[PDB]
């Protein structure tokens, strides 16, 4: 759940991936005789090639990082303030407690 | 085994393929030497030797 | 950062070593004794081991009773104070002071002689004390500064303080619990 | 059952199974450890892959998609656990040819 | 090291040459000698044992180590190296062992018991291990030997 | 095994069944083979149980 | 070797401040400007130089005298000695043999 | 319950003495002009003190012996204290760096410690006056450690003999069976 | 009957088989006199179950008054009074009690010999134990219950404390055992208190510097492991072997036998007693329940 | 010293020469018994001897199959080897039109430039080593056997004869040290001579994957 | 054979020493292929081994050394102006153990990863002595830090190659023809034989995993073999040399030297049930389900 | 190396630890929140200049050589005060004048409970710590490890014993058990 | 990949007396909480302990299936060991 969770954006629902990334993924994928243990080695290199992106390029929404942040409980990182400039996208979050 | 009071299992096969299986490949005559480096274990033993 | 060099293990001069060190730091500048550059050769640091306080300069010893006492008269004769420390109850009773079987001790003993100091031969003490002895056998060595004071209450509002000297050595004093087996058999 | 109070059957242990592999004798385990321990006999359904009862699949409500197996007791209760712990081990199977 | 290497090179040096000099003594229609000669039973050392010399009682491929402090037991005297002080046994089961030796001897045997009681996991388990390995290799038709794939 | 110790008990019990001594296998002591001996040999048996 | 600020007992440290160092203490304004030598040293440490000439390092320590095997006696094995810990310590010496198939190597 | 204060005055003028740190120190712990109550008469600290610890409850098995040539004269002593220097000011610092910046249960007051503070703050404190070794007051009051009397007297006490006294000073272990 | 006998000095082990470590299954010296070096048991649970030797006591709870009143005498520094320095010389040694420190002492010989002489007159009881550690000059008292003592015989300047006289006394009955712990003719030790001894073994072996003595060797071995006759002629694994199986040979279990009702019970028609007997045999009135025959 | 570095770089000279003769590239018969003092005297000492030229070569070209298909060999000196240098290499080899190059490093070559070596282009391909590694020859270790290369048809003839799929066959890693020696690329098959305790022999192949 | 083992003493070479690791926790080292083991040996050869040449002075070089007694005293040189450190060096007792360092050779070594001390802050007094003058760094330091810079004499971090310490005897007994050898106890096959002045070409270690990584991997399973017949023999017990073929074969097969662990198995093989069924059930059958592999009954 | 101490009375049972994980000496007990640097635990245990701890521990020159760097990080900190020591210790307390008033008498009655301080004076708490400190640092000396299996260090339990602490459990829970329902009965029934 | 339903497992895995199998005790638990967090929530209470029951329920759903798991708080820990699915698959 947290893997999977880890890679899906949180506004449009899609992948965080290039199109030329998923047509060599999607020919990677193609080729006969797919085997069990190269399922896992590409699992674990379309983690690390997926969680680099900040934003998904069929909307632009960033989104943050995603961590447990308890037993059998989970948490995201959207709206986090950052050492950087302020993100406008958090600015308004922050900005929304008034009450 | 040693006879100090050792006890033993026996199974009896039911069927003539494994009758059959059993007599060919596990019988006794046809395992005298071991299979590690061929060398003989069913032999004579103390009190034939002396 | 240098790769190539060319190593080096035929023998050299040892005076050379010491003639380069000393040009490395005996080019002294100790005469920079200004005024506010003054130091008190009494105000030094110290050793930590307080017998050797001696860790920048200007350019315990093994002992018993018998010989201590003996240095303590012989080669001086000034008076001196001891810290000595005596058995938890006397072998007196109390002075009629009504009685548990209190402890004796001596501040609740009368004035005047109460005993005498015995050294024999082969450098062993006792303390002939009434009918009893009692062993006397050199305690822990001291090393920090200790002073003896009088703390005179001359008023309930205020007093007065004098200091009378600094003590240096201890004495421990011990029933001779064999001799008293071997007097009184069980 | 286990013990000599109440009637017993020795075991056919982990090592035995691999001195009786290195013999090579094939049909000899398998008599020892199906024919003779719980050789039982159930009913599947090839259209959906799953076992049904009698011979009639409820997922399906079918009976023309079924066909009866052999097999240990301690197979089917280890796909009855697993099918509960939403571990669905769907079959496929075909002529005996 | 070299103290204890001489010590235990003369002990067994002790051991041999008794156990020699008695199987030179020992005459034919022996029964020890005769299951030796044959095979069928026992060996010479353990003839030497039984008659001669027992040996150096040795712990882990060393005499036995102090268990208390600078000392093996409290009847020897501290710092001592002397043979008997460290295991050494000069009596055969013949004539029978002094209460040191006795001691001794016991404390080097139940090593071996502790031993095979032990081995009954790690061989078992590297067992396993291997032949889940291994279990699936065949020899084929063609002369090769081809995995389950 | 070298259990030299059953030969002696069973030397032991021999010499004294005979004269009805009950005799002693304490540890670190006990009725000793050289005494056991001549006791063998004064009732006519040989003095080492053969 | 360590010293101690006698006016308050406590550890002290070097600094510079003026024309000439001085050792200080922090707590206290005691000051001792350092003007002489002193001549002893925590003994410091850097690790095991091993392999820093590994193998056939620079030919200038090539030697003349060397020991000999007491069993064999082919001409290769000039002589050499090392050293055990630190400053105070003895130095040790191995004498070692190599032609090949064996594992001779005396102490 | 015996304690002492002891005040001590320390050199300003000598070299040794840092000036720039003494005034930094007086800062942080007088008031930049208060000078009411302070710690310090003048901008540098003028004096350290000495706080002291109770050694041992019970001190009658202690004795101050005065050698003599020839003689002993013992004293019973009225109590041993263990003096170091105070960092007080230290604390006394930071408490002004602060202020600049800004049917009831069983009671168990008895083993607190502000409970002690309190009642050992009940006691009045006595001030002392001092004189040093170097005054011939020293000399004077030393002269009362020489007990007088005869050299030579038979005391009254220590009548027990060495049975009475081992069975003194070890005591039966039961009292009553 | 020895099944029944042999549980009743029987010790268990708290490490409870969690795994191997190849530490507290070996046999050590520490355990001489105390247990049983032969009756433990043959398989998984080797050397973690252990039986009592035959002569042995177990110490319990003490006064803790007496002693650190007679300490405070002896000459022991309190430690309040003294800086911490002290203790860096070559020449004091610490004091513990029940390992609670208690003080600092100088000259510790003359303390340990006096107190040990005070024991042995009567003035503190005879199961507190005193030893020295010279590697870390310390001095440990011990006062708590739990641990085991054995009894020994005095030696002085090459003489055995106890006399042919005092055993034709106790042969005639004038004395007991106490009596002797009384007159200071044999006294109990500890482990740790004969850390410190020269325990000759035989008056024969008696030497200059030997302080005690043994009363018999022949009661290191426990009570099961005194049934063999001849143990020191035999290999020592068998005399282990013998242990464990002298608790199921048939036989008597006592003179209610008849009576009992138990679950199962196994008897002999005609027992004989041994041919060829020890002396443990005879103190457990073995003979009297015998179980086997001559053959 | 003065000696050792030439020693070193005599070595390294052989080895990679000895490398270059097995791929199968020109080279003269006179140049392979070169002796230390031949180098010496084709050579200047240490001091005068410039580390990033003075060993560079290039005229080894496939004159096997095609005497036009040229090598290039490159020496840097520096430690750790910057993109700046392999920029200049690489424009130098734009400049002279070759196809694939290498390289041998000090002691190693900055993780930038590590990640750049991969992705420089299809058509170009750099070859790296260490100095330590090419101070002896693999090929001639007592435990190495011998790996020959076999062109398509032979393979093509060997899985024609055992009836197998070529990807049956056991795999020898594409970062060995040997394929590296060889240069091998994915797809190539290495058949192996290993040497009985007998006269006798035993062949094998492995696959490069 | 491996539960027949009886674990046997006097293993050590007859001599006790080189305390290797031999008997079922070899078979267990080696059978499991740790990337680290114990006691990793290396041998090499020059060209001979006796008596008067170009042996021993490579064992100098190679093995253990701290900076050690190479200084015969060690003591500050405190003066008003400033302080900074001194390093004696016994030139002669190194010439009598002739190794190649001198005063500049240690220059050198200095500032490799000591905290970037410049050469302007050590320099070559002498020939025999060497100075580094201290600098504050700022970083939670003082002029006093100089109680953190004693980093010098026997451990902290160090010139050259570590990992390299020691050995002692084996001898021999055939005089027929005389043949010596070198062990060293290291975990660095690659530096030692690449190194001058040794016989490359014949160096061997028993670590199978470095000899994998720096030669390949048939010299990785000719290895193999050899120490699984090197221990059976030596503890004196005989087995086919086909066995031990085969399983070396299964080992390195993959292309890697696959250990015969759970991970190991896992690589080495696929099926589902067979793996829930050796080890680590509950995550096999889970990621089974997640992947929706289908496994075959082979 | 390290050293700890499982002191245990009539009360409750409890343990310590020492760790020399870099150089420094630490202490580690389970009711704080991590290990401290052991000059921190001396000052705040009512000794405050550095050379009387040196003092205790020892003046041999290897022994204070390897003690070194042990209050070098105290006094990179702020730390020269006992009320500094406290806060800094009630700043580092867990929990399953909270600041100073806790962190004392935590430190008084349950740090070596064993060794006993009525009238807080320290005094004997510290001369304990500190030989336990020159003890783990001698022991890097020689490698003679304590072995736990010496039987000088083994207690056998018996009938009497164990069924005591089983009959006060019951006794206690008896007495509660009554007290629960006295209190519960008379003022509403 | 979300659970919201569970197939309670047939009778013949699970017999008459363990009286009854353990995991027969575990589903009522869970239906028992189902039911009070259905009418509680019905009833209209306090949030927060709305929120504990779904943890609650959390909880005891996770135990259902193993019963090792470690991170449990005090307060609600688990007394006494227990049988789960992977226990009774897992282990000799
Ligand atoms: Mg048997
Ligand atoms: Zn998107
Ligand atoms: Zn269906
Ligand atoms: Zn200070």
């Amino acid at each position: 759940v947290i893997g999977i969770l880890q890679m899906i954006c949180k506004t449009c629902c899609h992948i965080m991936l290039s199109q030329e990334e998923k047509k060599q993924f999607l020919d990677y994928l193609k080729r006969p005789g797919l085997t069990y243990l190269q399922k896992r080695g590409l699992k674990k290199k379309i983690s690390d090639k997926c969680r680099k992106k900040n934003i998904c390029h069929h909307c632009g929404a960033f989104n943050g990082t995603v961590k447990k942040c308890g037993l059998l409980k989970i948490i995201h990182e959207k709206y986090k303030t950052n050492k950087k400039v302020v993100d406008p996208i958090v600015s308004n979050f922050l900005q929304s407690f008034e009450t | 085994a040693d006879f100090d009071g050792d006890e033993m299992n026996l199974h009896l096969p039911q069927t003539e393929e494994a009758k059959a299986e059993a007599l060919v490949l596990m019988g006794t005559k046809a395992n005298l030497v071991t299979p590690r480096n061929g060398e003989p274990l069913i032999a004579a033993i103390q009190d034939f030797l002396t | 950062r240098p790769e190539v060099i060319q190593s080096h293990s035929i023998f050299e001069q040892g005076p050379a070593e010491m003639m380069k060190k000393k040009g490395n730091w005996d080019k002294t500048v100790d005469v920079s004794d200004m005024g506010p550059s003054h130091i008190i050769n009494i105000k030094k640091e110290k050793r930590e081991t307080d017998e050797e306080t001696k860790q920048i300069l200007r350019m315990l010893p093994k002992d018993v009773s018998v010989a201590e006492l003996l240095r303590e008269l012989s080669l001086t004769k000034e008076e001196e104070l001891l810290f000595l420390q005596l058995p938890d109850t006397l072998p007196g009773q109390p002075p009629t002071q009504d009685i548990a079987e209190n402890a004796c001790t001596l501040a609740d003993l009368t004035e005047g002689q109460v005993g005498k100091l015995l050294i024999r031969k082969s450098g062993r003490v006792q303390l002939l004390l009434g009918k009893v002895t009692l062993d006397v056998t050199m305690g822990t060595a001291c090393s920090f500064l200790q002073e003896l004071v009088s703390v005179g209450l001359g008023d309930s509002r205020t007093g007065e303080m004098t200091v009378l000297g600094h003590v240096k050595h201890k004495l421990v004093c011990s029933p001779d619990f064999e001799s008293l087996l071997d007097h009184k058999h069980r | 059952t286990e013990g000599r109070s109440r009637d017993g059957g020795l075991r056919l242990g982990e090592m035995e199974r691999d001195c009786l592999i290195g013999y090579g004798a094939s049909m000899l385990l398998l008599e020892r450890l199906m024919i003779s321990s719980d050789a039982f006999e159930v009913d599947v359904c090839g259209q959906c892959g799953l076992l049904g009862y009698s011979g009639w699949c409820h997922y399906c409500k079918s009976s023309c998609h079924v066909s009866s197996l052999r097999i240990p007791y301690a197979c089917k209760l280890l796909f009855q656990e697993l099918q509960s712990m939403n571990i669905i081990p769907r079959l496929k199977l075909s002529k005996y040819n | 090291e070299t103290l204890e290497a001489l010590i235990l090179k003369e002990l067994s040096v002790i051991r041999d040459h008794a156990g020699s000099a008695c199987l030179r003594e020992l005459d034919k229609s022996n029964s020890p000698l005769t299951m030796a000669l044959c095979g069928s039973k026992g060996s010479f050392i353990n003839i030497s044992q039984m008659i001669a010399c027992v040996g150096q009682q040795a712990i882990s491929g060393s005499r036995v180590p102090d268990g208390f402090e600078n000392r093996s037991l409290p009847h020897f005297e501290k710092h001592s190296k002397l043979p008997a002080a460290k295991g050494f046994v000069a009596n055969s089961f013949y004539s029978g062992l002094t209460p040191t030796e006795f001691f001794f001897h016991t404390m080097a045997g139940r090593e071996g018991l502790v031993d095979t009681a032990v081995k009954t996991a790690e061989t078992g388990y590297m067992q396993r291990r291997l032949v889940k390995s291994l279990e699936d290799l065949c020899s084929q038709y063609d002369l090769t030997v081809r995995s389950s794939t | 095994r070298m259990t030299v110790g059953k030969l002696i008990e069973l030397l032991a019990g021999k010499a004294g069944v005979l004269d009805g001594r009950f005799h002693y296998g304490t540890a670190f002591g006990g009725s000793k083979v050289k005494d056991v001996c001549e006791d063998l040999v004064r009732h006519g048996y040989n003095y080492l149980g053969k | 070797m360590l010293l101690f600020c006698p006016g308050c007992g406590n550890g002290l440290i070097v600094e510079e401040g003026q024309r000439c160092h001085r050792f200080s203490c922090n707590t206290c304004p005691y000051v001792h400007n350092i003007t002489r030598k002193v001549t002893n040293r925590k003994y410091p440490k850097l690790k095991e130089v091993d392999d820093v000439l590994g193998g056939a390092a620079a030919w200038e320590n090539v030697d003349s005298t060397a020991e000999s095997c007491p069993k064999c006696e082919h001409p290769r094995a000039y002589f050499m000695q090392l050293q055990t810990r630190s400053a105070d310590e003895p130095m040790t010496t191995f004498y070692k043999c190599c032609n090949a198939q064996c594992g001779h190597r005396w102490r | 319950q015996q304690k002492v204060e002891l005040e001590m005055a320390i050199d300003t003028l000598n070299p040794n003495y840092c000036r720039s740190k003494g005034e930094q120190i007086a800062l942080n712990v007088d008031g930049a002009c208060a000078d009411e109550t302070s710690t310090y008469s003048s901008k540098l600290m003028d004096k350290q003190t000495f706080c002291s610890s109770q050694t041992t409850s019970n001190t009658s098995r202690y004795a101050a012996a005065l050698y003599r040539q020839g003689e002993l004269h013992l004293t019973p002593l009225h109590g041993i204290l263990q003096l170091r220097p105070s960092f007080s000011y230290l604390d006394k610092a930071d408490a002004k760096h602060r202020e600049r910046e800004a049917e009831q249960a069983r009671q168990r007051r008895v083993q607190s410690y502000e409970f002690l503070q309190k009642k050992h703050a009940e006691e009045p404190w006595v001030h002392l006056h001092y004189y040093g070794l170097r005054d011939s007051r020293s000399e004077h009051e030393r002269q009362y450690l020489l007990c007088p009397g005869s050299s030579g007297v038979e005391n009254t006490e220590l009548v027990k003999s060495p049975s009475e006294y081992l069975m003194m000073l070890m005591p039966p272990s039961q009292e009553e069976e | 009957y020895i099944s029944a006998l042999g549980m009743m000095t029987r010790i268990s082990s708290q490490f409870e088989k969690t795994r191997k470590v190849s530490g507290p299954r070996s046999l050590q010296p520490s355990q001489w006199g105390m247990l049983c070096p032969s009756d433990t048991p043959e398989g998984e649970a080797c050397g973690l179950v252990k039986n009592l030797a035959l002569m042995t006591h177990i110490t319990t709870d003490m006064e803790d008054g007496p002693i650190v009143k007679l300490a405070s005498n002896l000459g022991v520094e309190d430690v309040n009074l003294l800086c911490g320095e002290e203790l860096s010389y070559p020449n004091v040694f610490l004091v513990f009690l029940n390992g609670n420190i208690l003080g600092v002492i100088r000259d510790h010989k003359k303390l340990v010999n006096t107190f040990r002489l005070m024991r042995r007159a009567g003035y503190i009881n005879e199961f507190v134990s005193i030893s020295t550690n010279l590697t870390d000059r310390c001095v440990y008292i011990s006062s708590d219950g739990g641990r085991l003592c054995r009894p020994y015989i005095i030696v002085k300047k090459q003489k055995p404390a106890v006399t042919n006289k005092h055993m034709e006394e106790l042969a005639q009955g004038y004395r007991n055992f106490e009596d002797f712990l009384h007159e200071s003719l044999v006294e109990y030790l500890d482990v740790n208190e004969e850390n410190d001894c020269n325990i000759a073994l035989y008056e024969h072996t008696i030497n200059k510097d030997t302080t005690h003595l043994e009363i018999e060797p022949f009661t290191l071995l426990g009570v099961c492991a005194g049934l063999i006759p001849y143990p020191h002629h035999n290999q020592s694994p068998r005399n282990t072997y013998q242990c464990a199986m002298g608790k199921q040979a048939m036989g008597t279990i006592g003179y209610n036998q008849r009576n009992r009702i138990d679950t199962l019970m196994y008897l002999l028609a005609y027992p004989q007693k041994p041919m060829v007997k020890t002396k443990t045999i005879e103190l457990i009135e073995f003979e009297k329940l015998p179980a086997g025959q001559n053959a | 010293d003065d000696e050792e570095e030439t020693y070193r770089l005599w070595k390294i000279r052989k080895t990679i020469m000895q490398l270059c003769h097995d791929r199968g590239y020109l080279v003269t018969q006179d140049e392979l018994d070169q002796t230390l003092e031949e180098f010496k005297a084709q050579s200047g000492d240490k001091p005068s001897e410039g580390r990033p030229r003075r060993t560079d070569l290039t005229v080894l070209v496939a004159h096997n199959d095609d005497p036009t298909d040229q090598m290039f060999v490159f020496f840097p000196e520096e430690p750790k080897v910057g993109i700046k240098t392999i920029k200049v290499y690489c424009q130098r080899m734009q400049e002279e039109n070759i196809t694939r190059a290498l390289i041998v490093v000090q002691q190693g070559m900055t993780p930038s430039a590590k990640q750049s070596l991969v992705d420089m282009a299809p058509k170009y391909i750099l070859e790296q080593f260490l100095q330590q590694e090419l101070l002896i020859n693999i090929t001639e270790h007592e435990l190495v056997p011998e790996h020959v290369v076999m062109t398509k048809e032979e393979v093509t003839e060997l899985l024609a004869r055992y009836k197998l799929r070529e990807n049956q066959l056991p795999r020898i890693q594409a970062g060995d040290p040997v394929a590296r020696y060889f240069g091998i690329k994915r797809g190539q098959v290495v058949k192996i001579i290993r040497p009985s305790e007998t006269a006798g022999r035993y062949i094998t192949y492995r696959l490069v994957q | 054979p491996g539960t027949q083992m009886t674990l046997k003493t006097f293993h050590f070479a007859g001599v006790a020493s080189m305390n290797i690791t031999l008997g079922v926790p070899r078979i267990k080292e080696i059978i499991n292929a740790s990337k680290a083991i114990s006691t990793p040996i290396i041998t090499a050869q020059l060209d001979k081994d006796d008596d008067a040449d170009y042996a021993r002075l490579v064992k100098g070089r190679i093995e253990k050394t701290l900076l050690g007694e190479i200084s015969e005293y060690i003591e500050e040189v405190f003066l008003p102006d400033d302080c900074f450190i001194l390093v004696k060096l016994s030139l002669e007792r190194i010439r009598l153990l002739r190794l190649e360092v001198n005063a500049e050779t240690v220059r050198y070594s200095i500032c490799t990863s000591k905290l970037r001390v410049k050469p302007g802050d050590v320099a070559v007094h002498g020939e025999a002595v060497v100075c580094v003058t201290p600098r504050e760094n700022s970083k939670s330091s003082m002029y006093y830090v100089l109680q953190f810079l004693k980093e010098d004499l026997p451990k902290v971090v160090v010139q050259g190659i570590p990992e390299v310490s020691r050995a002692v005897i084996h001898i021999d007994e055939q005089s027929g023809k005389e043949k010596y050898k070198l062990l060293v106890e290291g975990d660095n096959l690659r530096a030692v034989m690449a190194t001058h002045g040794v016989k490359g070409t014949r160096t061997t270690s028993n670590n199978t995993y470095e000899v994998e990584k720096t030669l390949g991997i048939e010299a990785a399973r000719t290895t193999i073999i050899n120490e699984i017949q090197y221990t059976m023999v030596n503890h004196g017990m005989s087995i086919d040399r086909r066995h031990v073929m085969l399983l070396s074969d299964l080992m390195t097969y993959k292309g890697e030297v696959l250990g015969i662990t759970r991970f190991g198995l896992a690589k080495m093989k696929e099926s589902v049930l067979m793996l829930a069924s050796f080890e680590k059930t509950a995550d096999h059958l889970f990621d089974a389900a997640y992947f929706g592999q289908k496994d075959s009954v082979c | 190396v390290g050293a700890s101490v499982t002191s245990s009375t009539h009360e409750k049972k409890s343990r310590t630890n020492m760790a020399v994980k870099q150089g420094r000496f630490y202490l580690r007990h389970n009711t704080l929140s991590e290990d401290i640097p052991i000059v921190i635990i001396f000052k705040a245990m009512g000794v405050e200049s550095d050379q009387e701890i040196v003092q205790m521990i020892g003046t041999e020159e290897h022994v204070m050589a390897a003690f070194g760097p042990s209050l070098e990080e105290c006094q990179k900190a702020q730390i020269f005060t006992q009320m500094q020591a406290l806060k800094y210790i009630g700043n580092k307390v867990r929990r399953q004048k909270t600041k100073i008033e806790e962190a004392r008498e935590l430190l008084a009655s349950t740090i070596l409970t064993h060794v006993p301080v009525k009238e807080f004076n320290f005094r004997a708490k510290c001369i304990y710590t500190a030989v336990m400190v020159r003890r783990v640092i001698l022991a890097q000396g020689d490698n003679k490890v304590d072995d736990r299996d010496y039987y000088g260090n083994k207690r056998l339990e018996l009938a009497g014993q164990l069924l005591s602490l089983l009959f006060e459990d019951l006794f206690k829970k008896f007495n509660s058990e009554m007290k629960k329902i006295a209190d519960q009965v008379i003022p509403k029934q | 990949l979300i659970l919201t339903r569970l197939l309670v497992p047939p009778l013949c895995i699970r017999p008459s007396v363990v009286n009854e199998d353990d995991l027969t005790m575990k589903l009522t638990e869970i239906i028992f909480l189902n039911d009070v967090i259905k009418k509680h929530r019905i009833s209209g209470a306090k949030t927060q302990m709305i929120m504990e029951d779904w943890d609650f329920l959390q909880l005891q759903c996770a135990l259902y299936i193993n019963s090792e798991l470690s991170g449990i708080p005090l307060n609600m820990a688990p007394k006494k060991w227990t049988r789960g699915f992977v226990q009774r698959l897992k282990g000799k």
